[PDB]
């Protein structure tokens, strides 16, 4: 089986920049190599066919070249919407193998998060469980530290993070931290705080509430 | 329209069988090579199988050989993936795709989600996240299986400033997610905010009003 080794696994580039993405085939595959773009939630779209031919309706920014067993996908000028995983594929011999992919992120200005905290609803507590939700809205870059403190004790292994895909129009991120407790655990403490550290804040931002 | 339409996915028990269908429009499959490609959630593209219906000749990844059978009926313009001995590993969006001769694959279907799990269907519990002049509010969609779930706001009327987070698998083996929206604070008793939650797999439509 032929391996397509794709470099790099991830990259961050500003709009306007040239981007180079590499596939090394472990054997001769002639030109029978193609490049696909896959946006979040979507099927891949063909960009470059037969190693160097631009597929219909695809912007001229996208180009493909071959040097023996090495294949190169180039974006001339990024664009905020080019946020996607790029894969190459070989159709020379079965199995018709895919690269591991390259996640392209758009680099932009630092933007601090708006921080909001939401106490558990009455309804949930009556269900017998307590979920506390901390929102970090519209920030760049992705790297953000969220810490939970109940009665000013740092918590661990009781929060789950989830983060939107980069906005295709303004390249920001939003993130949720959700602290989940028993009703009894929720009602034996008074103070609930998420403390946010991010490059756009001069100092950590804490949003908190007291039950009641 | 040149198009591929996958069907037959859904939630299935480990050890069971599932027949996927790939219905071709705008071309006859006799003259094309038809492929199955899968994506485990968050992972890359793995090529699975291919068939040339005009010659009955078949290709399989070792990962599925013996267990899976790719076939086609040119009189139904449809290719099939018969999946047997299903494993958790086989949980993936299954895409079918078309290639001509030794040319690269050009058209992809939308994909069909196959979830392999012994865990029962479970509708979400929906709970409010009660609220310069911008306020945040949302709903926690908690304790559902399997994926996916849709959230809209104000029956799709409110789209601007909405972030539906990706689901996270909690330790109980149920998913949970928050949809959040940033609105003007002036409208907290003016405008009512409802989130519409559709969990099609459990046939659960839930509408929850959120207000202070």
């Amino acid at each position: 089986d032929i391996q397509m080794t794709q470099s790099p696994s991830s990259l961050s580039a500003s709009v306007g920049d040239r981007v180079t993405i590499t596939c090394r085939a472990s054997q001769d595959v002639n030109t029978a190599v193609a490049w696909y773009q896959q946006k979040p939630g979507k099927a891949p779209k063909l960009l470059i066919y037969s190693a160097s031919f631009l597929y219909s309706g695809v912007p001229s920014r996208f180009s493909g070249s071959r040097s023996g067993t090495d294949f190169t996908l180039t974006i001339s000028s990024l664009q905020p919407e080019d946020f996607a995983t790029y894969y190459c594929q070989q159709v020379y011999s079965s199995p018709f193998t895919f690269g591991q992919g390259t996640k392209v992120e758009i680099k932009r200005t630092v933007a601090a998060p708006s921080v909001f905290i939401f106490p558990p609803s009455d309804e949930q507590l009556k269900s017998g469980t307590a979920s506390v939700v901390c929102l970090l809205n519209n920030f760049y870059p992705r790297e953000a530290k969220v810490q939970w403190k109940v009665d000013n004790a740092l918590q661990s292994g009781n929060s789950q993070e989830s983060v939107t895909e980069q906005d295709s129009k303004d390249s920001t991120y939003s993130l949720s931290s959700t602290l989940t407790l028993s009703k009894a655990d929720y009602e034996k403490h008074k103070v609930y705080a998420c403390e946010v550290t991010h490059q756009g804040l001069s100092s950590p931002v804490t949003k908190s509430f007291n039950r009641g | 329209e040149v198009q591929l339409v996958e069907s037959g996915g859904g939630l299935v028990q480990p050890g069971g069988s599932l027949r996927l269908s790939c219905a071709a429009s705008g071309f006859n499959v006799k003259y094309y090579m038809m492929h199955w490609v899968r994506q485990a959630p968050g992972k890359g593209l793995e090529w699975v199988a291919a068939i040339s219906p005009g010659y009955d000749y078949t290709y399989y990844a070792d990962s599925v050989k013996g267990r899976f059978t790719i076939s086609a009926d040119t009189s139904k313009n449809t290719a099939y993936l018969q999946m047997n001995s299903l494993r958790a590993e086989d949980t993936a969006v299954y895409y079918c795709s078309r290639s001509y001769w030794r040319y690269s694959v050009d058209v992809w279907g939308q994909g069909t989600l196959v979830t392999v799990s012994s865990a029962s269907t479970k509708g979400p519990s929906v709970f409010p996240l009660a609220p310069g002049g911008t306020a945040a509010l949302g709903c926690l969609v908690k304790d559902y299986f399997p994926e996916p779930v849709t959230v809209s706001w104000n029956s799709g009327a409110l789209t601007s400033g909405v972030h539906t987070f990706p689901a996270v698998l909690q330790s109980s083996g149920l998913y949970s997610l928050s949809s959040v929206v940033t609105v003007p604070s002036s409208s907290l008793g003016t405008q009512t905010y409802i989130c519409n939650v559709n969990h099609k797999p459990s046939n659960t439509k839930v509408d929850k009003k959120v207000e202070p």
